[PDB]
């Protein structure tokens, strides 16, 4: 839903990289060069960002008020 | 005994060894630069200071790898996220 | 009949990780040190969350969980604070906890990101790592949604909950060339060389060393930032030494009391 | 610039002196002393004569300036000490480029005598420590003392770049290129005035530690600022002369004939032209340049190579008597330079049946690195006979090096079986078995009876 705060497998904080990840993809870094540039080496950290589906952006389409 | 030939000459093409030798540049014991502080009559830095990029790259010691994440592969693709508007 | 004399070399030291080699020593000691890095170095993490108002799209346990995993810069204060279970005071106090507040409301159209930048400590030294790069996202809020809560962080082991684990990943390796054949490759040529392989590119693995012992241990202790990476190691050695001292005290009491 | 106004006794600055002519430096001292000009004009014209490219007049006119220090100048000793600083610094600078009529000590005693008189007015100044520091480089000792005297200029008043460059040559003398390279970075950002292309020494340290991408970029810029410097051109030759495999015309012409025509009195380019011609089979010029590449050099690195070249030219001529002494001088001058002179004396001691010392001199060849050619040297000059594992072990280890590689092995298996007849008899048999057929592919030549005899034995 939202980005996990820590890579489940190892422990590296990945919860501060999602918006950075997407911004680097918007610089049109290739998808693994975004991860190489954020500093995710282990494939266990890389599958945190590659696999993450950011559904909270859809949940925020629904209005509580306004 | 077999009468082995005495190695009295260079038959071997040992020039393979002489050309590889990196002869050090020892033209002057001060490494080709005069150590003094009275000869600098002129100065480059006068307000039109000179800065060539070929000189800019020599200021660094060593800064200049692989790109194998980018490789094009027909059994592999990319990914897709959550926008706001779609089909 | 006595201890071996371990020796250390740091090969790299960043503010993220230490690489170092321990020589002599013993495989069991080196691995127990690895474990203490993972599970018994203390850090400060959020472990109490009183949610006053939450209307984010994430339910309170989810918010609380995420706050738990935010690392805190307890590089020093963790060695000062008591475990709350051991502190003699009826509530949390600044001698056994650090209070945190989060008070955010999205009163604007743009989707407000609540981040660790919004966790306000009561102690300028125990702050979320990304406050001293980007901040850890705790929630995205729509207009009119809010999240007000206060939380306390407390000292804990990575053994209790992973929130208190200080390491991102402990690399641990010994006998890089398999001279001991503790691992037995069916095809030793399909295996790439270790980072620390001393072998040439010709031969695949070191010749079997029958009388050999594992005697250099190559570490890479990567921090999650809650402690400096060299502080993880010094704190794990202190912690393991203290565990053993406590065990010895209890032993001496059990011996003398028989 | 072109002329200076002259302070006269009467009607000062109505009259001027210009430096396009080459006047006599003997009358200058008299006119400066009848006109009673101030001490400043002395150094002013000294600099102008230095702009003309004249190192001798600059140092000789300033010598008589010590007598007229403060006659009537009203306390002008500061300009006097600035005058004598040049006579305490340019003596050491000119002692290195000695001529054929003067020696080194003739300028050392003059750089040591007037330096003490220079420190009588002002001591430990921005340049006085430079003289004490560079005094140790001229004798070849006390490098830490010169480095400690160079460091003091940072704590007094480091108002120039060559005030710090002195430590990098001393870091270079102790084989510390990291500490010298870190000091040569400050030489390019400032870039003060110096005709010696201060960037040349920085391109020298980019040679080591695999920075060929940097040293070329330094030498190229030094070639574009002034093509007159040979130290930026011959360096490219020493980069390229390894590639004697393609475009060799570039190495002979662009990097050897140009450095020679612009500056033929250089033993480095003369040595390199000599070895270039050695491969060309032009021995009539190799020894003439090597004779001219030998008498002008001072450091043993170049002269040991010049004698190695001369002994190489005489060896190929079946002239080993003169080449033995040239090989001996090549190793007596510079022994830890390269493996080549040890190999030359190893191949030389074969002559006159003194092959005992060829083994001792070949031993230092393996200490650097083994060679497919050096293994057969001591294999051929093997004094191991029987029950002698001091020399047979080396023969075995050399034969294991010739056995894997195939440099047209013909007699290698013979020398294999010649040792293995005491050891397992099957190894000698396998060696003679392969040696029997290896002697038939080059020509139709029958097997000599000695091998079929040894195999039947
Ligand atoms: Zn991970
Ligand atoms: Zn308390």
């Amino acid at each position: 839903m939202i980005i996990p705060v820590r890579c489940f497998t190892c422990g590296k904080i990945v919860g501060n990289k999602w918006e950075a990840y997407l911004g680097l993809l918007q610089a049109e870094y290739t998808e693994g060069d975004a991860l190489d540039a954020l500093g995710l080496k282990r494939y266990c950290c890389r599958r945190m960002l590659l696999a993450h589906v950011d559904l909270i952006e859809k949940l925020l389409n629904y209005a509580p008020l306004e | 005994t077999y009468p082995f030939d005495q190695n009295r000459f260079v038959q071997y093409k040992a020039t393979s060894l002489e050309k590889q030798h990196k002869h050090d540049l020892l033209t002057e014991p001060d490494l080709g630069v005069t150590i003094d502080l009275i000869n600098p009559d002129t100065y480059r830095i006068d307000p039109n200071v000179l800065l060539d990029p070929a000189d800019e790259k020599l200021l660094e010691e060593e800064i200049q790898r692989s790109q194998q994440h980018a490789k094009v592969v027909p059994w592999m693709r990319k990914t897709e996220y959550i926008s706001t508007e779609f089909n | 009949p006595y201890a071996n004399q371990p020796t250390v070399r740091i090969t790299e030291l960043t503010d993220e990780n230490v690489k170092f080699i321990i020589e002599n020593t013993d495989l069991a000691v080196a691995n127990s040190i690895r474990r203490v890095f993972i599970a018994e170095v203390p850090i400060i993490a959020i472990d109490w969350v009183q949610i006053d108002a939450n209307s984010s799209v994430l339910h309170d346990e989810f918010i609380a969980h995420r706050l738990g995993l935010i690392p805190l810069t307890s590089d020093d204060i963790v060695d000062k604070l008591q475990y709350s279970r051991d502190c003699t005071c009826e509530e949390f106090c600044p001698e056994c906890s650090v209070e945190f507040t989060l008070d955010v409301r999205c009163n604007e159209d743009q989707t407000r990101h609540v981040t660790s930048r919004d966790l306000i400590s009561n102690s300028p030294r125990v702050i979320p790592v990304t406050s001293r790069q980007d901040d850890i996202l705790i929630v995205k809020l729509r207009k009119g949604q809010e999240l007000r809560l206060r939380a306390y962080a407390k000292k804990g082991f990575g053994k209790e909950h992973a929130k208190w684990n200080p390491t991102a990943g402990v690399a641990f390796e010994y006998d890089p060339d398999n001279a001991l054949r503790h691992t037995v490759y069916p095809k030793p040529e399909e295996w790439p060389k270790s980072e620390y392989s001393e072998l040439d590119e010709d031969e695949s693995q070191a010749p079997y060393d029958p009388n050999g012992k594992p005697e250099r241990f190559y570490y890479n202790v990567e921090s999650c930032g809650s402690l400096r990476p060299e502080t993880i190691v010094l704190s794990a050695l202190s912690g393991l030494k203290k565990k053993l001292s406590d065990l010895q005290t209890q032993l001496s009491h059990e011996i003398q009391s028989d | 610039r072109g002329s200076i106004e002259i302070p006269l006794r009467d009607t000062d600055e109505v009259i001027e002196l210009d430096f396009d002519q080459l006047p006599e430096g003997d009358e200058v001292i008299s006119i400066l002393k009848q006109e009673h000009t101030q001490l400043h004009i002395w150094i002013a014209l000294a600099l102008e004569y230095y702009k003309q490219g004249k190192t001798e007049e600059f140092v000789k006119l300033l010598e008589a300036a010590r007598i007229d220090g403060n006659l009537d100048y009203r306390d002008h000793e500061k300009d006097q000490m600035t005058c004598l600083d040049t006579l305490a610094a340019y003596y050491v600078q000119q002692a290195r480029k000695e001529k054929n009529k003067d020696n080194k000590k003739d300028l050392i005693t003059q750089a040591t005598l007037l330096y003490t008189m220079a420190d009588k007015i002002i001591m430990y100044d921005q340049n006085h420590l430079l003289g004490r520091a560079c005094f140790c480089l001229l004798e070849g000792d006390k490098m830490d003392q010169a480095d400690a005297q160079f460091h003091f200029v940072l704590n007094q008043s480091p108002n120039n770049i060559p005030a710090l460059l002195g430590k990098a040559c001393i870091s270079f003398n102790k084989k510390d290129y990291r500490g010298a390279l870190a000091y040569y970075k400050k030489a390019l950002r400032t870039n003060p005035g110096c005709p010696a292309e201060v960037r040349l020494g920085m391109g020298h340290c980019f040679v080591k530690l695999n920075k060929l991408e940097k040293a070329r970029l330094a030498f190229s810029r030094a070639l574009e600022l002034n093509s007159k410097c040979v130290g930026a051109l011959v360096g490219l030759a020493v980069l390229e002369l390894n590639n004697k495999e393609a475009d060799s015309i570039k190495n002979g012409v662009q990097l050897l004939s140009r450095a020679y025509t612009i500056d033929p009195s250089n033993p480095m380019v003369l040595n390199h032209l000599a070895n270039h011609f050695f491969f060309k089979k032009d021995y009539s010029k190799v020894q003439h340049l090597a004779l001219h590449a030998f008498h002008n050099t001072e450091v043993e690195a170049m002269q040991a190579e010049s004698c190695y070249q001369l002994a190489r030219s005489f060896h190929v001529q079946e002239d080993y008597d003169q080449a033995f002494q040239y090989y001996y001088q090549a190793t007596q001058f510079a022994s830890s330079s390269f493996v080549l002179p040890f190999f030359g004396l190893g191949q030389m001691y074969i002559y006159r049946g003194d092959k005992e010392n060829a083994s001792q001199c070949f031993e230092k060849v393996l200490k650097a690195y083994p060679n497919n050619y050096e293994t057969m040297k001591i294999l051929g000059s093997l004094y191991a006979a029987s029950e002698d594992q001091e020399k047979r072990d080396i023969a075995k280890g050399h034969l294991k090096k010739v056995t894997e590689q195939y440099p047209d092995d013909v007699e290698a298996w013979i020398e294999l079986a010649q040792i293995l007849e005491q050891t397992d008899i099957q190894g000698a048999l396998s060696a003679y078995g392969t040696a029997t057929r290896i002697l038939q592919e080059k020509v139709q030549a029958d097997v000599p009876p000695e091998i079929l005899n040894n195999v039947g034995a």
